[PDB]
């Protein structure tokens, strides 16, 4: 095995070009090795990006072959990556790796996270999720608030200014392809209360200095 | 375009044998390798050249490539084997499978609760439409979510979280479907279908509600 050490700044804005490098200890840039980049979007699988040999032949994945250039500095046993016209969709953990003889990746770098700041500070839209009894236990209903398209984390959600805590489930946010977050908060309450008890979700997004108190009324 | 298929999730009881499989046309003509990946860590090669084990990989890991299926067999599965497992096939070109999450069961299985909300009238007035599919109290922490427009799988618009551990050691996840108001109002219904451990729960909402 060999030791692979990748560096590179991870934090980079979009539409641009990404650039990283990797260093190799205990090996040589000779023979049949293919020096490889593989990436992993958050929550997703491994995606082969491209390879380069010691002479400088390359193979790139057709999906981006037009936009990706690999290079090697044979003198210091380094290879490097350059990807053009990027997005938040290139956000991913990027690994360098060595492909050995019959097509297996014996040595991997630690990975470098390419978080792409495509978005800027943005406060959420808040929509009411009107009560439904279809999925809850007898005599109860679930209602909530959809907290849509904010950045960065975090948002906080209380109910009835914190008087209502029992039965609240605020779900971890999704990080969308747009680079913005959305989350939902739901509370299960007595069905008999719906005509007399007011339900308000208190949404606070400190990064944008935004507060929303959204009344969640039954719908008819 | 060449394709290796693996199931997204497998669970095994401690000490039992786990089989993780990967299929592809004429996979037997290609050399299969397997990688173990634990969270925020580099994949680790556990099998190469169909059935060879690197020095330092435990003997309970074995591999085979026959019948056009590559199989990673872990005998006497231990807690420490919980991880995502990727197959890879090489013929000169490299293809990875989609990964299998192996859960080594530490508690009994728990089936998900699914709540589906339609777009709110308020959001439709803002010329947008989001369906919200909330999934909770499930174990193993692995689900597949499929959305349907009437009965047809959607082509676009889905954002789904990875499962996260709840305070009670079960898991939660959420999935969102983004539509235009015209798409929402022009179908009879949309459905969120959640598959967990080979069982499926499908909830459905309709614009007339
Ligand atoms: C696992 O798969 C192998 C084939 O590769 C088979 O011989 C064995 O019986 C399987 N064992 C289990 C427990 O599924």
């Amino acid at each position: 095995e060999v030791q692979l050490v990748e560096w590179g700044a991870g934090l980079l804005k979009p539409s641009e070009t990404l650039s990283l490098t990797c260093a190799v200890y205990g090996g040589s840039f000779s023979g049949d090795y293919w020096w490889t980049w593989i990436r992993q979007p958050p929550g997703k699988g491994l995606e082969w990006i491209g390879e380069i040999d010691h002479t400088g032949n390359t193979n790139y994945n057709p999906s981006l072959k037009s936009r990706l250039t690999l290079s090697v500095d044979m003198s210091k046993n380094h290879f490097s990556l350059k990807l053009t016209s990027v997005t938040a969709a290139d956000t991913a953990l990027y690994f360098c790796a060595r492909q050995e003889g019959l097509g297996y990746y014996d040595s991997w770098g630690q990975g470098t996270l390419v978080t792409v700041s495509s978005a800027s500070t943005k406060g959420p839209s808040v929509f009411p999720l009107a009560p439904s009894s279809k999925s809850t236990s007898g005599g109860t209903a679930a209602l909530g608030c959809l907290v849509k398209d904010y950045f960065p984390e975090p948002v906080t959600v209380s109910w009835n200014s914190g008087a209502l805590t029992s039965g609240v489930h605020t779900f971890p946010a999704v990080l969308q392809s747009s680079g913005l977050y959305s989350l939902s908060s739901v509370v299960t309450v007595p069905s008999s209360s719906l005509g007399t008890q007011t339900y308000i979700c208190n949404v606070n997004h400190k990064p944008s200095n935004t507060k929303v108190d959204k009344r969640v009324e039954p719908k008819s | 375009s060449y394709e290796l298929t693996q199931s997204p999730s497998v669970s095994v009881s401690p000490g039992q044998t786990a089989n993780i499989t990967c299929s592809g046309d004429k996979l037997g003509d290609r050399y299969a390798s397997w990688y173990q990946q634990k969270p925020a860590q580099s994949p680790v090669l556990v099998i190469y050249q169909d059935d060879r084990r690197p020095s330092g990989i435990p003997e309970r890991f074995s591999g085979s490539n026959s019948g056009n299926t590559a199989t990673l067999t872990i005998s006497g599965t231990q807690g420490m084997d919980e991880a995502d497992y990727y197959c890879q096939a090489w013929d000169g070109t490299t293809v990875f499978g989609g990964g299998t999450k192996l859960t080594v069961l530490g508690q009994p299985k728990a089936a998900p609760s699914v709540t589906l909300f339609p777009p709110s009238s308020e959001e439709l007035q803002a010329n947008k439409a989001t369906l919200v599919c909330l999934i909770s109290d499930f174990y193993p922490g692995a689900v597949t979510v499929a959305w349907k427009a009437d009965s047809s799988p959607v082509k676009a618009g889905v954002e789904t979280t990875t499962p996260s551990k709840q305070s009670n050691n079960k898991y939660a996840a959420s999935s969102y479907l983004s539509l235009t108001p015209e798409q929402w109002k022009s179908h009879r219904s949309y459905s969120c279908q959640v598959t967990h451990e080979g069982s499926t729960v499908e909830k459905t909402v309709a614009p007339t509600e």
